[PDB]
């Protein structure tokens, strides 16, 4: 629904370590 | 009085027991602290708290039913107790206010009040409790860089950095139907067996749980928080236990129950016991024991927790406990094993058959998710008498002998020698 | 067990029991074995002990000739 | 000596003997607790542990709790180990030894430890003060030996012979077949204890209301309140206690406890307020008492109270079946007060 200010632990986890994220919410966050 | 399980979309289990008359129905989600990343820790805590406050206020005011919860590593045991003749209402409320809809629940005001309450609660837990703190630290130090070390409560930095979107995202990535069940421990028979599967009474978010990239590991470490302000001391050894669903669960449980608990300020505990308790009691060395062998679906922990009072005499307590563990893996009297078998039998009987339906419901949910089928205690008793000295010798020759340990305590630990005076003396050079 | 459990007391000279000695018997036996092994290791210059050691191990220790 | 039991398919069981004595019936104040801590050790027939460690070796454990009027002794065992436990329990309930030189080292340090860890928390102190100031030297007494009087072994033995007797006794165990116990007490020493007299009370204990006390404890402040309740109207206070302690009403995030201790023919409605500071407590208790005195409708909590009461029961000796239907309203009348911790800020009774 066009979320604004997507500022959760998800983005910090993204910048820190992307490869270790379990290849499943990657599509959700890029979407 | 026999547990029944099936598989129709959502697993439904039932442990009928017309002994008690407090019917309980709820859910046992197969995810929790282990199924979530370090950066967003207390999401499960926040879920549990928003539920336990506002839904409690709703249910008691409307009807008569008191709702509880529990999170240990990978459960959200949202058990909703009720009367024996009031299970349909409980199920209807659970499916109308937990799975959906979440709009009337996650108002910004209620969420924020619960957020500040959770912050206060975790803060005073950090400032007051101690054995639980060292246990959580032991988990956090045994499983570094692994989705099992993060605690079941969370860190203030991780607590503060989440408002709505993270909560809803975790809800939609873990409140599915594939790994969620229904538990009806109490005195219901088959109404729950048919009413869970109805025209619409079903959890939303069809799909599967996102599989974790890495499961679990182990490595020796220390996390001590030396502060002389606190009066007493606190330590907690640990050796990697045996995971659930393995032919080593009960033998490890017995190997833990041999040494047993101990409370130095009780007239009915000092007199009884085995070698270490006597050799401690001659002087004053320790004040509490807790031999615990906790197990999880990824890996288990065999631990040894104390909270002493003497400060100069930590080394001797550790040395004696280690020599006793070596004695366990080198030679055990038959009477010791028989006594352990009897004690563990009665302990299991008390734990699994306590009158409170909530405990039985939570344990049934844990087993049905992990084992895939409930293990009635009859088979446990049948297979527990077969445990013999040779088996325990063999098991301890693997889990205990020269295996890396992890300890973590807060208080006046300073007297404790760092690593090679508590590790390289598990064999005493004469086996 | 209704009611008497018919307990029996094992032999013991205070602390050591028959169970412990039965458990430790092979241990002490080959500890003595290892002790004598190290004893053979330590002694090498005795002409008597060297003479005894020469014959028993002839495919590894034929070292006497000048 | 009437006994009762219930059959259970589960294969773990426990037997309890419920001596109808305790703090209330103690002639000297600090004897009930010391006796109870003196109970399971050193029978004349068999040694203190040389023939009681075999209980753990045989698959069962011993426990001897305490209450306001119950010297309860419990033992949890497997199904096939019953007669030995009945015989051992009857032997301990045989005023056997009470050896003199096994008190200055056995139980007194345990009593001191128990008192020290039970007096740090101001909740317990508030309970004790409230009971003493409401009941005088009747039902109320110090639940714990604090050493204020020297109590002699002669007095302990006198109390034991006063309470431990066949007529004033009761035995109940769960997951045990009825016939086994009904014919096993008689095949044991429990048939030989002298028949004393039932120490029960015919009428309600005398209560005192209005008075208040204070102390100067060093720690968190607590402001207990108490009510006297009689058996004729005891449902209302239970339903109100659960109404308060729950999350149903707004007075939930500040109260600490609102339990209702139950006696034979009465009890004390208690409640608590506690905080780290010494200023929030005053305002909190002021608004609580003002709103309670205002008078709140109480019916829409009956189902919750019934559920909590039913789930609370775990013992075979079920309490009287309370009638939770004649509850319509409530309006506070006269009460009591105890203040612990700091006093300079806590409100007096006049302006409450
Ligand atoms: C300098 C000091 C270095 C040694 C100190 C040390 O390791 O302290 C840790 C450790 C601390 O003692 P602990 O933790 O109280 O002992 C618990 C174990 O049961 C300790 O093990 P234990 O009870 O078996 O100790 C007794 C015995 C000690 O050995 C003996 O010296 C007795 C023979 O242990 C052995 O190591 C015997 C087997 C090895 C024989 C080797 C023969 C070589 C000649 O002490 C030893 O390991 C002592 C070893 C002594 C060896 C000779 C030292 C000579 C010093 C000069
Ligand atoms: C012939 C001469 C040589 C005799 C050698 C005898 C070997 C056994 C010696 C005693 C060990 C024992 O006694 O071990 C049997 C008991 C069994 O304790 P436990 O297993 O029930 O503890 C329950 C958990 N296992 O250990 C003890 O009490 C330990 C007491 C303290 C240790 C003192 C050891 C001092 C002597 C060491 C000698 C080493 C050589
Ligand atoms: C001050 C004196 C300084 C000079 C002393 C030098 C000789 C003493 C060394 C003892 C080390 C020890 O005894 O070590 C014991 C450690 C034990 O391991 P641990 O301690 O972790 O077990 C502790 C809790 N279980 O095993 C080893 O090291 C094995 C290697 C031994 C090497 C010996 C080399 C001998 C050199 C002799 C030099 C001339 C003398
Ligand atoms: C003590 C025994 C001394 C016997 C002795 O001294 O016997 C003489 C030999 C010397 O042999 P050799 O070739 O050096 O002199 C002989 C030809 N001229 O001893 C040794 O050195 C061997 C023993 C070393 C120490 C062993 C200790 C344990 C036994």
């Amino acid at each position: 629904a066009q979320t604004h200010a997507l500022s959760n632990a998800a983005v910090m986890d993204l910048q820190s370590r992307w490869e270790n994220m379990p290849s499943t919410e990657q599509q959700d966050i890029v979407s | 009085a026999e547990v029944t399980q099936l598989s129709n979309g959502i697993v439904v289990a039932t442990e009928h027991n017309p002994s008690a008359h407090t019917a309980s129905v709820g859910v046992v989600f197969g995810s929790g602290a282990a199924n979530e990343n370090p950066y967003n820790n207390g999401v499960s805590n926040l879920w549990k708290n928003i539920f336990l406050s506002k839904e409690n206020s709703a249910v008691a005011a409307k009807e008569g039913l008191a709702l509880s919860s529990n999170i240990s590593r990978d459960f959200q045991s949202y058990i909703v107790s009720s009367l024996p003749g009031s299970t349909d209402k409980s199920l209807d409320f659970l499916n109308q206010s937990f799975i959906q809809q979440k709009a009337n629940l996650l108002s910004s005001s209620n969420f924020e009040a619960t957020k500040k309450s959770v912050l206060k609660q975790v803060q005073d837990f950090e400032e007051n409790d101690h054995p639980n703190r060292v246990l959580e630290h032991l988990h956090s130090t045994a499983f570094q860089n692994t989705p099992l070390s993060l605690p079941t409560r969370g860190t203030l930095e991780s607590l503060e950095n989440l408002v709505v979107a993270d909560l809803e995202s975790f809800a939609n990535n873990h409140f599915l139907n594939s790994n969620a069940v229904v538990v009806g421990t109490g005195n219901i028979k088959h109404e729950d067996l048919v009413n869970s599967i109805e025209s619409k009474n079903l959890s939303l978010q069809t799909g599967t749980k996102p599989v974790l990239k890495k499961k679990a590991a182990f490595l020796g470490s220390e996390v001590r928080l030396r502060d002389d302000t606190l009066p007493k001391a606190w330590i907690s050894l640990a050796v990697e236990g045996e995971p659930v669903n393995s032919p080593n669960y009960f033998v490890a449980k017995l190997a833990a129950q041999i040494f047993g608990s101990y409370n130095a300020f009780e007239p009915a505990s000092r007199l009884q016991g085995i070698k270490l308790l006597d050799n401690i009691q001659e002087y004053q060395l320790c004040d509490n024991f807790n031999h615990f062998s906790l197990s999880y679906k990824d890996s288990g922990l065999w631990g040894f927790s104390t909270a002493t009072r003497n400060v100069t005499m930590i080394d001797d307590l550790i040395h004696f406990t280690l020599k006793q563990w070596n004695r366990l893996t080198i030679s055990v009297t038959d009477t010791e094993v028989e006594r352990a078998k009897s004690l563990l039998k009665l302990q299991l009987g008390q734990l699994y058959e306590s009158g409170n339906p909530v405990n039985d419901a939570n344990l049934l949910g844990a087993e049905v998710l992990i084992k895939g089928s409930k293990l009635s205690l009859g088979e446990a008793f049948k297979k527990i008498d077969a445990i013999t000295v040779k088996d325990v010798k063999a098991w301890a020759g693997k889990r205990l002998w020269d295996q890396d340990i992890a300890i973590a305590g807060t208080g006046q630990i300073e007297g404790l020698l760092d690593y090679m005076r508590i590790r390289s003396d598990m064999s005493m050079m004469r086996w | 067990y209704t009611s008497h459990l018919s307990s029996k007391t094992g032999l013991h000279f205070g602390r050591l029991s028959l169970r412990s000695l039965t458990a430790y018997a092979p241990n002490l036996m080959l500890w003595g074995g290892a002790s004598m092994l190290g004893l053979f290791v330590f002694t090498e210059g005795w002409p008597k002990f060297q003479d005894t050691l020469y014959k028993k191990i002839p495919l590894l220790g034929p070292t006497l000739e000048d | 000596l009437t006994v009762s039991a219930r059959d259970a398919p589960t294969k773990i069981s426990t037997l309890a003997v419920k001596v109808h004595g305790g703090s209330r019936y103690a002639t000297k104040d600090g004897v009930a607790h010391l006796l109870n801590r003196f109970n399971f050790q050193n029978t004349n027939t068999r040694s203190a542990l040389k023939l009681v460690r075999e209980s753990e070796l045989l698959g069962g454990t011993f426990k001897s709790t305490l209450d306001r009027e119950y010297i309860t002794l419990k033992a949890t065992f497997l199904k096939d180990d019953l007669p030995y436990y009945v015989n051992a329990l009857a032997d301990v309930l045989y005023k056997t030894a009470f050896k003199p030189h096994e008190l200055t080292e056995s139980v007194l340090p345990a009593a001191r430890y128990d008192y020290a860890v039970a007096e740090q928390c101001p909740v317990k102190s508030a309970e004790d003060q409230l009971y003493a100031i409401t009941f005088r030297k009747g039902l109320g007494n110090p639940l714990l030996y604090d050493g204020v009087e020297r109590v002699s072994l002669q007095d302990i033995k006198d109390f034991a012979d006063k309470v431990y007797t066949k007529e004033n006794l009761e035995v109940s165990g769960e997951n045990v077949v009825e016939a086994d116990l009904k014919r096993f007490v008689d095949e044991s020493l429990l048939s030989t204890l002298p028949a004393g007299k039932s120490l029960v009370s015919k009428s309600e204990p005398k209560f005192f209301l209005g008075e208040e006390n204070r102390v100067r404890f060093i720690g968190d402040s607590v402001a207990a309140i108490g009510i006297p309740v009689n058996k004729a109207s005891l449902a209302q206070y239970e339903v109100l206690a659960n109404y308060l302690t729950s999350a149903l009403s707004e007075l939930s995030g500040l109260i600490s406890s609102a339990k209702l201790d139950k006696f034979t023919d009465g009890g004390l409605f208690t409640l608590f307020v506690r905080d780290q500071d010494s200023a929030v407590v005053s305002s909190n208790i002021k608004k609580i008492v003002a709103d309670l005195k205002k008078g709140k409708d109480l019916s829409p909590a009956i189902n919750y109270t019934k559920l909590k009461n039913a789930v609370q029961n775990e013992s075979v000796s079920s309490p009287i079946e309370l009638n939770f239907d004649a509850v319509k309203d409530f309006k506070l009348g006269k009460f009591n007060y105890v203040a612990v911790g700091d006093v300079s800020n806590l409100p007096y009774l006049d302006e409450l």
